[PDB]
């Protein structure tokens, strides 16, 4: 829940002037602690200069060796109740 | 008045009025018609101080910038009149919602 | 009083207070109006040291810094005022948070 | 009129009017031909500073921008212009749609 | 004595103290008044030493330093007082913990 | 004593004792309190050596190190005593042990 | 004797004894001890040769190394010291082993 | 023998040979004892060099190699040492084999 | 005979024959020991052409080679000697075949 | 004749030919000899130019190339004939078979 949705990444010129454009928030710190949550639709497109760049900053895995553990603890479980 | 912001940022006393109404009528943001009245202006050099920049006779030495220094810093002017034109023009980076119909 | 630190922002006695006016007209900020006028001012040296920098009558030989050396000084005040403005003006990243609505 | 604007974009009283509006015909936009005029302003300096550009009789003293400097103005001045031509046919990057036929 | 310490942080006795009050209002650190303060103090060279930097009379020549390294120094000493403000408040790197509830 | 550290690692009589107290309170250790007072004496230099660097007086002529040179040695000697108490604080890289409790 | 060597590694009579036995408790290598007190040394040159390097005075005319010059033979000096001392400390980079407990 | 040889390797009578022999038990190599003592020889170039170094007294003129090309081939001369001693002190690359122990 | 070749290889009179045969048991291939003689001869040239390369007396002036330049010479020397040497010894690349036994 | 060749090559009789044939004798190609002697040849301008290159006694002023130029000059005949003698001994590149066995 923390990692495995990706995390869109922008390096921008100016982060409060392309905020306050785009989703109207002049006050970003105050967005920030008021819990603001911006909206997307889904389907959006970037309008960057030449120097700004996007990206989304991602995983290859959220939980890494989680699924080997969970099934080893599986099988020592099914074997100290020794059920078929 | 526009004309006489203009005749302070680009100097005085060079050009005649109608030029610099031309000059505005050009382009609507007097920046822009400023730094094209001052690349217009680096032309006056040629003769205002003409290509002998140094000279001496009897006893006085004088030594003037030459026209090659004067018309970088017309240019250097101009330049910075279009950039701060296009500073009034800026804007920011931008991203939008595209969409579209469908059934 | 913007107008009163406006005139020690930039150096005294060389424009007129309605021309200070309207800068800090075109400009929200003082320091972007200070360093609009530092280029103004710098626009003057044409005049002062174009025709002459550097001469010598009789047995008397007076020297100044050339134009270049003034218009860049200038320059460089009217852009470390921008510089200083902006730095005023910007705010650091951070990033938030986002929640497209579903049912 | 179009030949006493070309006439102020470059000097005034070194040409002949038929040349100059051989100039105007020969491309549509003035800066083109002020820009070609330019050059051949520039091409004038070989027989003016080319064959002395500082000279010196008795205790007089004289001297000028040597020819580079000066071609070098003048070439400036023209690729200027051709510049200012150039972002005046310019315009900006497009998205069009494509449409092709299937049954 | 914050005045005291600015006086001689940023040097004695071209100022007077009210603006000094200000610069401190401008910023609680003193390192960054001082700074502000060399800035507006480097412009003042304009008319402390002039732009005429050299002159020989009769049989004294005195050779002052031109005013751009004068103001180039005291923008050096700008960037000092900058950066010994931001190594006073700036800490370094370090790891955190997130957390985030679950049923 | 931390004092005459001090006034040793600077020239001794150019300042009264109370403001190296100062350096030395707001800087514990003694090479950030030279560093910083090694800045404070360099800005002296606008006042002996900005004015006039070399002169001539009759067949006398004298010439001293310009602003620029003498503010770049005593610079460097800030910047040496600060890489110095830096070098004196800092460590090198480490290898620890991680520990998470569990069940 | 180590303070033979040490008045040896720099010019003598310019420091007294205790503070020469001050830099050798400073630091156990003599070498370190040597460079900080030649680091230490390159500020008296501020008093030794004076900011005016050259002079003339009737028909003498004496042109001594400027402070700029000295301090930076000062600080090559105690680099090499510094590097020296580092040689001696140094010791080759290898590998080694490794051993966990297990049953 | 040694002595001689060092006496030979630097450049003879300036060191007492106390010194001489202090530089002998110093290092192993004589080539490292002659770099090191060709770095304090160079250590006394400030009394000879940088109090003057071309001087002037009537029609009689004197110049000589400023304290950096002195110091420089100085610093040359040891650095050079410093390299011829570690290259004998030098080998080649190898290839060697391994043995463990296995039952 | 080997000593004259290595009097021819770097100039006559200077060093006495015990030197020589030094420089060539040290080192078979002459031209090394030549390169060794070249670098010791480099520091002869602080007594032969001492540091003052230039002095005027009277009416009669004469200029010298720096003494860095003449031992940058001497260096250069040493360098085409040392190269020459390699060149004498260094053989080519080369493949070979390994053959290790096995049953 | 090769001993002709080789007194053409260097410039005609500055040494005993005896020497000469001692350099034929070192290396058979008639190019490496030349450029060795061109090498030893380079030596000699030490005791020509390095002591003095130009002087004025009187009026009459006399001027010479410095002792670097000269051995730049004459290693860079030594460097040409070493290239020359490299390309009449090189070879192209080329390819060959392999035949090994096998039953």
């Amino acid at each position: 829940k923390m990692h495995s949705t990706p995390k869109l990444k922008l390096k921008l010129t100016d982060v409060a002037s392309f905020l306050a454009h785009n989703f109207g928030v002049e006050d970003p710190v105050k967005f920030a602690k008021e819990g603001g949550k911006i909206n997307l639709d889904g389907h959006e497109i970037l309008f960057l200069n030449k120097d700004e760049e996007a990206e989304f900053v991602e995983v290859k895995s959220a939980i890494g060796d989680a699924k080997e553990l969970l099934k080893l603890l599986f099988y020592c479980i099914v074997d100290v109740s020794e059920t078929p | 008045e526009k004309l006489r912001l203009l005749l302070n940022d680009k100097d005085k006393k060079s050009f005649t009025d109608e030029e610099l109404n031309l000059f505005l009528e050009e382009a609507d943001c007097i920046y822009c018609a400023a730094s094209q009245g001052w690349i217009l202006k680096s032309l006056q050099y040629e003769n205002t101080v003409g290509e002998m920049y140094e000279y001496k006779v009897g006893q006085e030495t004088y030594k003037s910038s030459s026209i090659k220094d004067l018309v970088s810093v017309a240019y250097q002017n101009a330049d910075k009149f279009k950039d701060m034109c296009t500073n009034k023009k800026e804007k920011g980076s931008f991203m939008l919602g595209i969409s579209t119909e469908f059934e």
